[PDB]
């Protein structure tokens, strides 16, 4: 059942983790695919995002470690969707 | 000396006892000590002089078994020519040489570290007897030096950034892209242009084509002075000195590139926010 | 001779044909959809023009008539058209030559040769060049199919595979189904 | 005086323009160096600026007409410097 | 097979390996410069040649993984490649 709700192969970790807990399971591979590795970033980035003008750095992996800075964040437009102005290792990139 | 021509010989070794040469390039193009442009090979020298100055930087090169990539440097003067110096290592315009010869000077380098025989089958050096030029390679390095005002490095944010290409054009990146902030710490190099053809003068035609498709708003730029050094006729004729930019008044003049796109912003900008 | 140049296309081509015009210090002048107004092409050239208002994205590019006329408003000389839109219309480079355009490629005459399925190919046989053998043109009898493959030989191609010669029943049958 | 302090050419206008109103007629030079030519600017747009999430089209020169999207401002900075994201013929530019 | 009476999307590779200028001398043919003059400089064809092998990729928004779908929507990150044997030929990517 596992190898189809997921993209193929599975570890028996995952096989054991759903018979203990399976909406948990469920729940946790959906946030894996939105959001990535989240335990990589650290506590106060993970509890409270960022502050405006704030830089960070996050760890993503051995030597691979990009440089976040938040430049400003917009009013909500129609449909409630605010505009998010990243730096991020010095080039610029925009978020919904 | 009086009234010569700077002009380097890229000599490249292996750690076997075979090191060949891709040619010379010209650099007489300078401002102060520094050099501003480069072309490989020279249009106004001749066969003879470059072969005696290339078999020069062989024989140096040889006697003392240099390994690895470098450059033999030499001043001409008629027909006499001399050494200066040598540079152990690579230079900002191999890329000219790589353009005309054909050979990755930078490559060639990882592999002779490595171990391997200039004319094994990894490099695969041409033998030095087949070692040609194709054409002329020119190239410009992009910086905020201003050229109104002694060459001065400007320091700032890019705030718009645009690369040209397509046929017989060659970037090399630095710094230059949208949203860098120059830092005054290091060389204010951008980008590394670098052009080729059949012909000296389709790579100048090529050179301003490019070097006018750039476009870098939010700090100063040497593009203005880099055109007019292409677009003289003291420069298309293939032979200049050293003293060029000493000799060519009409060279630091420029014509401002006036910025209507970003002034437009701009003022919109103060009345949004100021009223 | 040419001293003004108008792309008729956009994207990577009309870029391309800039570079090459203000090579030789042609001025360039660059057409645009509605669709385009954001396109990174429009400002490669020294002026760019809306092909209309009130034509939609593909019309903006195809527009004969409009397209002359931002031209000749431009007080151009040639025409390039590039690839895929109007490149090869011999309509447009009858339109063009009429206004004193130089339309940037063959000479009418070549458009018409080399514009359908069959013309080129009669064309080709003409100056002793070998040609992938085919019927005379479509046909409905399997009469003439198996004159065809009796004089052509497998495998064959019916279209609006087949090695066996068993095959060339089945399969011509089912192509002038499908056609039909 | 006039044709070295624009170091360039100069009409007779220019001249009776500074004659009759001389630091008046180069003040307005101090302008369009700033700015550009201003007069090419709607009215509207010349006297409130753009609002948050308005877009505008000014021509400027001969088939050279620039399409100007104002999308938000930041809050100042340190000195007193805002940051305005503009969207100029669809590529995204930013200014103090 | 065919004969398409224009340039093709392809013709970058054919001006690497063998040297020559096909825009700009499509352009200078409607100019009228004869095929071996000053302006065209044509090599004979004994003296033409080719050095060297040239690929060409046309990177499209085609997803590979639905039918060559060509996907929509904004790019928020965009970066180039260079140096030497690279040649780009820009088409609609851009940062925004
Ligand atoms: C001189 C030139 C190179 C621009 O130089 P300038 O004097 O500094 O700029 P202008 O005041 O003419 O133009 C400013 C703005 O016009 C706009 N613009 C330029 N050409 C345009 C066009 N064809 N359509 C619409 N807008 C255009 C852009 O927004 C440009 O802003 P940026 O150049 O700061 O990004 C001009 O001849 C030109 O059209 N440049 C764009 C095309 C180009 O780069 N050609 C080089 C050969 S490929």
């Amino acid at each position: 059942l596992l190898e189809e709700e997921q993209q193929g192969p599975v570890t028996e970790q995952d096989i054991i983790s759903y018979v203990l807990y399976p909406k948990v399971y469920e729940q946790y591979i959906q946030t894996r695919n939105q959001y990535g590795n989240l335990s990589l970033l650290d506590t106060p980035t993970f509890f409270f995002g960022m502050r405006n003008g704030e830089t960070v750095e996050i760890e993503i992996d051995k030597g691979k470690r990009l440089i976040i800075k938040l430049e400003t964040i917009s009013e909500p437009d129609e449909n409630g969707n605010r505009t998010i102005y990243y730096a991020m290792n010095g080039q610029a990139r925009r978020i919904y | 000396i009086d009234n010569p021509k700077h002009i380097e010989v890229q000599v490249i070794g292996d750690e076997h006892g075979n090191i060949v040469h891709l040619f010379e390039r010209d650099c007489s193009v300078q401002r102060r000590h520094q050099k501003v442009v480069e072309v490989a090979p020279s249009v106004g020298l001749s066969p003879t002089l470059r072969q005696r100055i290339c078999d020069a930087a062989i024989q140096l090169m040889e006697n003392i078994k240099y390994v690895n990539a470098g450059t033999v440097e030499f001043l001409v003067s008629g027909d006499e020519f001399f050494f200066i110096e040598v540079n152990p290592r690579v230079q900002v315009e191999h890329t000219i040489t790589e353009m005309v010869t054909g050979i990755d000077i930078v490559k060639t380098q990882i592999l002779v570290a490595a171990g391997a025989d200039l004319f094994g089958e990894e490099i695969n050096m041409p033998q030095q007897k087949d070692i040609t030029t194709l054409g002329y390679a020119i190239q410009c390095r992009i910086t905020t030096e201003d050229p109104l005002n002694d060459f001065m490095p400007d320091t700032g944010t890019i705030i718009a950034y645009r690369s040209s290409g397509g046929f017989g054009v060659r970037l090399d990146a630095g710094d230059g892209f949208q949203g860098a902030e120059i830092s005054p710490y290091y060389d204010s190099l951008l980008v590394k242009l670098s052009t080729h053809a059949i012909s000296f003068k389709q790579a100048e035609e090529k050179m301003v084509r490019s070097l006018r498709e750039m476009r870098i708003r939010g700090v100063k730029t040497n593009i203005p002075f880099l055109i007019n050094v292409m677009k003289n006729k003291k420069f298309t004729s293939g032979d200049y000195t050293t003293k060029f930019i000493e000799e060519t008044p009409e060279l630091f003049d420029i014509q401002p590139s006036l910025d209507r796109g970003t002034k437009t912003l701009e003022y919109i900008g103060n009345v949004t926010i100021n009223g | 001779q040419i001293k003004k140049l108008l792309v008729a296309n956009r994207g990577e081509i009309a870029i391309r044909i800039f570079a090459a015009a203000a090579e030789l210090d042609i001025s360039t002048v660059a057409i645009y959809s509605n669709e385009d107004k954001s396109s990174l092409h429009r400002y490669k050239a020294d002026e760019s023009y809306l092909v209309g208002s009130d034509l939609g994205p593909a019309e903006s590019y195809l527009n004969i008539e409009r397209i002359i006329d931002v031209a000749k408003q431009a007080n151009v000389d040639a025409i390039h058209p590039g690839y895929g839109f109007l490149s090869e219309n011999e309509q447009f480079a009858r339109r063009c030559a009429e206004e004193g355009i130089k339309f940037i490629g063959p000479h009418l005459e070549h458009l018409d040769m080399f514009g359908d399925k069959v013309k080129a190919r009669t064309t080709a046989i003409k100056a002793d060049l070998p040609v992938i053998p085919g019927t005379d043109g479509p046909i409905k009898s399997y009469e003439l199919a198996k004159e065809f493959a009796e004089e052509a030989g497998f495998p064959l191609m019916i279209k609006a595979i087949v090695r066996e010669e068993s095959e060339l029943e089945d399969a011509f049958h089912r192509a002038k189904s499908e056609a039909e």
